[PDB]
């Protein structure tokens, strides 16, 4: 052979991403995402299809690792909301149903080191700083833009508990590893693809209401590099709908 | 219409016993808890991989 | 009628029975059944996962922080010097006492099988180091140095383009089972770490970096004697 | 096969070892990248010289049905023997399972799950204390009324809602053996939700969590008899078994103590505990 | 003889079980089955006949008379006007709450399927008009103008020789039940009726006229949990 | 002279379990309810034509 | 259904009885038997065996 | 066979004797020498003429089974009606077996033992003497709850470890047939130990003897009715039933009375009774 | 699935009663004690020889 | 393949050392060590064979590499003289006879520069 298995090339719609350095690629729980079957249907009209469309790799908001840094998350579908058709299909449309294809993209030279969990939590249902008091969702997402974790305590009214390590829903973070992941260990890989599928209790779902998953993006091992090695190190999150299909169309509007 | 099973029975140095059992009511959910079924397949947890990895061979080659 | 007889054990609830009792709701129409990615039929399947151990451990203000998880390594160490040592004793040792295998075993009395240590070395791309990674039996209580450490069951990783190696830890036992509970009569031996030859790093880069330990259980493992937990209460009910 | 077919089984064993001899091999069955988020399938035979054994071992403590299928206290209700002019002659109760928190953080391991449920509760009565505390009294029957939601609610212990021409009910004598039901699956989903991460309302507003989905009306207990020249209290506890479970998609367990039984909220604890030094017997 | 022993729920008066007990009358002469025509089996076949709805009923005066089933249409009014709208959710919608379909309802804690509304033009033989009937889906409110309307599911009813048009409002819902009680979490999207064109009338005619409302039951359509209603009480025996 | 008969089970993702009934008494009246039967036919109340009516075709013609 | 009647000897413990009962652990595994020499299943076994009689036994 | 299937038996009966005629022959079938360990094999017909006689004798008592399975008391445990205050509203018995005489005598003479339990409790209440005395007060259920090794342990009569989410209990309300579970076999060895000569710690010291294998949970009792006007004080016995036994290793019965349960120590006594002189009639 | 065997009976002068049994658990030990088996063996005991001691010959010569 | 000639993986009793640089192994004189014959015994009594418990890596002391030093040697098998239970049986026994895997281990990173032979000498007065 002339194959190496350290290049990738994973081209869906009009977009393509090339790597070449991975560890291969994680499908969720095994099961690749597909339509909707004629059995597991409950909607009576036809769905509509956009293929190419709003299947192609949306680039959301970079933010910058530095040595102090303590973690981000997004939240999906909500994050994709200004992305293009996949946005508009999604203002006008009931109930939508679609698979992710989960790409992050970090580097760093060889007298770098650190390394950043990379995982996919499905319904992370997340507390309240404040006990007695309920979150709002200001405090829950910013679009595409990351929400921080925090390392202290203490947060504002209608924040969110976010210390780093209760995974900020009272867990504790190592154990997070039992959902889909990857690792960027910089050294050795410098990506991590995670191919969701749609996990939800019920076949299709308002895109709005209900937030399936949450990328987190945790710094096990800080940031460190020796002095004049350059400074700024970005991770991109790439992330590409799969298989996406809309039933029940109406007026745009969320009320 | 009688049921006949095996019961749970350890091991043995170097067998079956049955019991049986029949349903009363019209409704599965009335039914005993299904106990015996030792099934499990850890493959969707352990391995969620694309690409199919050999244990003897290097990870990354 | 037919006669009959009733004996010891009548009218008396016991909470592991196993009886038919009447519907409350007669032919009652289930919402028919769906697909569901990712299916957990056996407990099992979950402690076979890999869980990341915080090893380091030795004040609350580390314990309270992402500190705990990793391991310092520094360059310029002496050969035959102890990085870590506890003795294995999952769910009653502090160590896997929280992690994923740890929280399963705690709901029973009794385990059994074969734990699998996988270290990964996170530091630079340009360093290099040898580790001996042993595991001592127990009836002799924890090695003292490198040599002690040797004549146990050891395995020597080098470190190089593939990350991690991992220390199957087999299982060595006079019964079955041994308990989950902290026991004198079982016990597990200790696990121990030590440098092989040294942490290497070039001009400049940086001198210290750390290891990460992940812990889970082998494809033969097993637990009887399904109990209560005790790292949850409550003195009221909740509101 | 079916789940509700309980005499339907299998069988299956832990793996064995096999004999392995001394190598000086070019593979490496215990090199691995822990990057990849794959799990190394290292057997100790790849790295000792093992004998071969056989193990007959099975798992059989540890499948989901054994794991849950036993019968958890989830709430008890007290109530008094009255007439109408008190508040205290009935009682009730809002079906959750969130108020304790043993089987609370058991059902919290699994995303979704699916299941049939044995209801069993055990009415346990006392006299109260009043200088007629000698007098006479015959047995008494307890009503349990489950009123669906969105159905008639008592206003006092005495009206017509009471009358049951379609709501279940159970009476129960005293010094019988405890009542019990089964019910089937009763969500308008596919499974049960134990984490619901969203709003009630279109607008990302109103209620956040759980709360929303949960929805299983209520009930209403109450004494049939008429009171006795003293007050009896009567109190029921309440046992919950999940039989034919099916689950889906493991969570990691609970660390922080529970606050609310309508939310998530916690308040950031200890990884784990501490201990003497990094090096340790 | 045989033995034999109780289980929890001896002795125990459940409302909704199923035994056999013995008769009171042994070899009682039940009367000879005749024929009787019309004969139901499953409420259903109920659900399916065809209810008048009392849509107009904004004051208590019309909802004492007869004025409450007749919607009024006038001549010579602008294009796109709203003649009415109310949210679905029969079963705790007014408008639906005490039709055939929404007493059967009220009986049961879900439904499913789908509903189909008969509208009928009662007014002049030679009047003419078209009326463009919208249901739009939830999740972004009502309809505001005829534009919005018009994005939503719509049948363009042109009246003629055939009085009736009937809008068939299909099943899209995410999960297989909903709640017949209102209930936030599920509701069912909003219908309006619009002018198209306007009603044109000839010289010596009545300018206002009336449309009624039919509500169904699609031949798909089922109920569950079984629960008493909230439209009868006493406070004691009749007599 | 036993009676086998199936209970009632939901769908299940791309079965048939028996319950056992017996009448212990003389009279018909003494057996238990009648819970299984789905039968229906709406076509008297829906439909009390006398002229058939085809849907695709105009009611008046 | 059925019916049924007690008789005489309903609701009472008697020890020497045998009747099955339910568990206390459903499907409980049962730790494998191994051999162990020397096996005992019935008292005549040792009954048979030769002990040494204290026929001296004048005083204390 | 398989000894948990008792419908399988089988059947041997005591052997006969066979008629013998006098001899003058060269050989001694009564010479023999103990010296050797072996035990005489002469049978009646070697030193008499005896007739023929045939035995239908069964030995059928003496099985194992039919010896041990006997449902003997092995503990009763005192809890009166109380509240949080008291500190005896509640009690609880580390299970062992050598708290009484003779059970413990029972089973000590087999080294090694297998078997499956029959639990069966009897508990009986008494109206203590007060002042109110002739309060009136209805029928009291009692909670059994097994706690495993190293589970949650209550510390009052009321508080979360009662919740019981997957510890077996039984409640049983008084007046109806006493409670009864069957136990499986439950030991981490292959057989229970009635002996273990040997040490806790590898350096030759700690706990001597049987203590430390044995490792059983307990059982906690309470009363699940809250106090009436006066304390009634329970009583429950507990009842121990060892069916489907394999015993390997005889030893000697004991002679010497027991002084502890913790350890085998004794005083030494006398051999055998005193009798008068060596020739007696 | 019933199983049936003999009943304990006395010798007569000069027979055979069945009996029923069937399980109704799922776990072994939830039956009955297994009084039926009067196998023995006393030859572990009462002669641990090497060499066989025939009875009629002297046991030293 | 997936195979590379610069990983290697010997096991041997209880002790598993890998490395993920090498050169090939030289097997002295092209003859891998085994068990005396019959042919070529002289002893006449039954030898015993401990097999796994004194067949095992045993890691000897390390000593640092500096610009300046001049080298180093051990001598065989009496360096082994302490190792657990080979020591005990060579203490116990006579006669004894073995072969031996010999493994140097070093590293460095790529900014260092310097050459050690390794060499095994058999007889060296
Ligand atoms: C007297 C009749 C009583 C009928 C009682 C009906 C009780 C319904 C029980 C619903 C159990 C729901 C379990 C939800 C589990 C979860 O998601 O946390
Ligand atoms: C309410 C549930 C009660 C469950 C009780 C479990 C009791 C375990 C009994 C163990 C008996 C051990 C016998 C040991 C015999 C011995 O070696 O002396």
């Amino acid at each position: 052979c002339g194959y190496s298995d350290r290049v990738r090339s994973i081209t869906l719609g009009n977009s393509t991403i090339t790597t070449q350095e991975c560890a291969n690629v994680v499908v969720g729980y095994g099961e690749w995402p597909e339509y909707l079957s004629d059995n597991e249907a409950t909607a009576e009209d036809q769905p509509t299809q956009p293929d190419v469309a709003t299947c192609r790799f949306y680039t959301l908001d970079s933010v910058q690792w530095e040595n102090g840094s303590p973690g981000w998350w997004w939240k999906f579908p909500d994050a994709l909301r200004d992305m293009g058709l996949f946005g508009q299909n999604m203002y006008y449309h009931y109930l939508g149903r679609a698979g992710y294809t989960i790409h992050v993209q970090c580097n760093a030279s060889k007298f770098h080191q650190g390394c950043i969990l990379v995982v996919c939590v499905p319904e992370a249902e997340m507390g309240s700083a404040q006990t007695s008091g309920v979150v709002n969702y200001e405090h829950i997402s910013k679009g595409e833009i990351a929400s921080r974790f925090t390392t202290t305590t203490t947060a504002e009214d209608h924040g969110v508990q976010a210390a780093v390590w209760n995974a900020g829903m009272g867990v504790g973070v190592g154990n997070l590893t039992i959902f889909p992941h990857q690792w960027i260990n910089l050294r050795t890989n410098n990506s991590a693809t995670i191919v969701m599928p749609y996990v939800n209790s019920v076949p299709m779902d308002n895109m709005y209401r209900h937030h399936n998953f949450t990328l987190m993006i945790i710094p096990f091992v800080p940031l460190d590099f020796s002095a004049g090695a350059s400074t700024y190190v970005p991770i991109t999150v790439t992330v590409a709908p799969m298989c996406a299909e809309y039933n029940g169309l109406r007026l745009a509007g969320h009320q | 219409g009688a049921q006949v099973s095996t019961q749970k029975t350890g091991a043995h140095e170097t067998s079956i016993i049955h019991y049986t059992n029949i349903n009363y009511y019209k409704d599965a959910a009335s039914n005993s808890a299904n106990r015996q079924d030792f099934t499990q397949d850890p493959g969707k947890f352990t391995e969620p991989m694309k690409d199919v990895m050999i244990k003897t061979l290097p990870a990354l080659n | 009628g037919l006669p009959t007889m009733n004996t010891p054990g009548s009218n008396q609830f016991l909470t592991s029975d196993d009886f038919q009792s009447p519907s409350a709701m007669p032919q009652f129409d289930v919402t028919p059944e769906m697909h569901i990615p990712g299916e957990v039929r056996n407990l099992m399947e979950i402690a076979e996962v890999d869980s990341v151990m915080p090893i380091n451990n030795d004040s609350a203000a580390k314990v309270s922080s992402m500190e705990a998880y990793r391991v310092e390594l520094s360059t310029n160490t002496n050969a035959g010097t102890q990085v870590f040592g506890f003795q294995l004793n999952p769910g009653a040792e502090s160590v896997m006492n929280r992690t994923l295998m740890g929280e399963i075993l705690n709901y029973y009395a009794h385990w059994s099988g074969s734990i699998k240590i996988t270290f990964v070395f996170c530091g630079s791309a340009m360093t290099t180091g040898k580790f001996l990674l042993s595991y001592a039996p127990p009836g002799a209580g924890a090695p003292k140095t490198r040599k002690d450490a040797m004549l146990g069951t050891h395995v020597v990783w080098d470190v190089g383009l593939q990350s991690s190696c991992v220390l199957c830890i087999p299982w060595i036992s006079q019964t079955h089972y041994r308990f989950v509970e902290k026991d004198p009569y079982t016990n597990a031996g200790f696990v121990t770490c030590w440098y092989q030859t040294s942490v290497v790093s070039p001009a400049s880069n940086q001198p210290k970096c750390y290891m990460m330990c992940m812990v889970s259980a082998c494809n033969d493992f097993s637990v009887r004697m399904l109990r209560d937990t005790k790292f949850i209460e409550q003195t009221s009910f909740y509101q | 096969g079916d789940v509700q077919n309980a005499v339907e089984g299998a069988m299956v064993r832990v793996a064995d070892t096999v004999q392995t001899s001394a190598t000086n091999s070019e593979r490496v069955p215990n090199l691995t990248a822990v990057e990849t988020g794959h799990t190394s399938q290292a057997v100790p035979g790849d790295t000792m010289q093992t004998r071969h054994v056989i193990n007959n071992h099975v798992r059989s403590e540890s499948t989901i049905e054994n794991f849950l299928a036993r019968s958890a206290c989830v709430f008890y209700l007290e109530y008094k023997t009255g007439t109408k002019e008190d508040s205290n002659s009935f009682n009730n109760w809002v079906i959750t399972t969130r108020r304790v928190a043993q089987l609370r953080r058991k059902l919290e391991m699994f995303t979704y799950l699916r299941f049939d449920m044995e209801i069993t509760v055990v009415i346990t009565s006392s006299q109260d204390q009043s200088t007629s505390q000698n007098q006479n009294a015959p047995v008494l029957t307890h009503q349990i009324m489950y009123v669906p939601p969105g159905g008639p609610i008592p206003v006092s212990v005495d009206d017509y809602s009471w009358q049951t021409s379609t709501n279940p009910s159970i009476f129960w004598t005293e010094g019988n053996a405890p009542a019990r039901m089964s019910i089937p699956f009763i969500s308008i989903g596919n499974a049960y939700s134990n984490f619901y991460d969203g709003w009630s309302h279109f607008s990302q507003a109103g209620v956040y969590g759980f709360t929303t989905l949960n929805n299983m009306g209520q009930l209403f207990f109450r004494h049939v008899n008429k009171p006795n020249p003293a007050a009896i209290t009567s109190v029921a506890r309440i046992y919950f078994k999940p039989k034919h479970v099916r689950a889906w998609v493991p969570r990691p367990p609970r660390l922080c103590p529970y606050i609310n039984s309508t939310n998530v909220n916690f308040e950031p604890k200890p990884v784990t505990e501490v201990r003497t030094n990094i090096i340790t017997t």
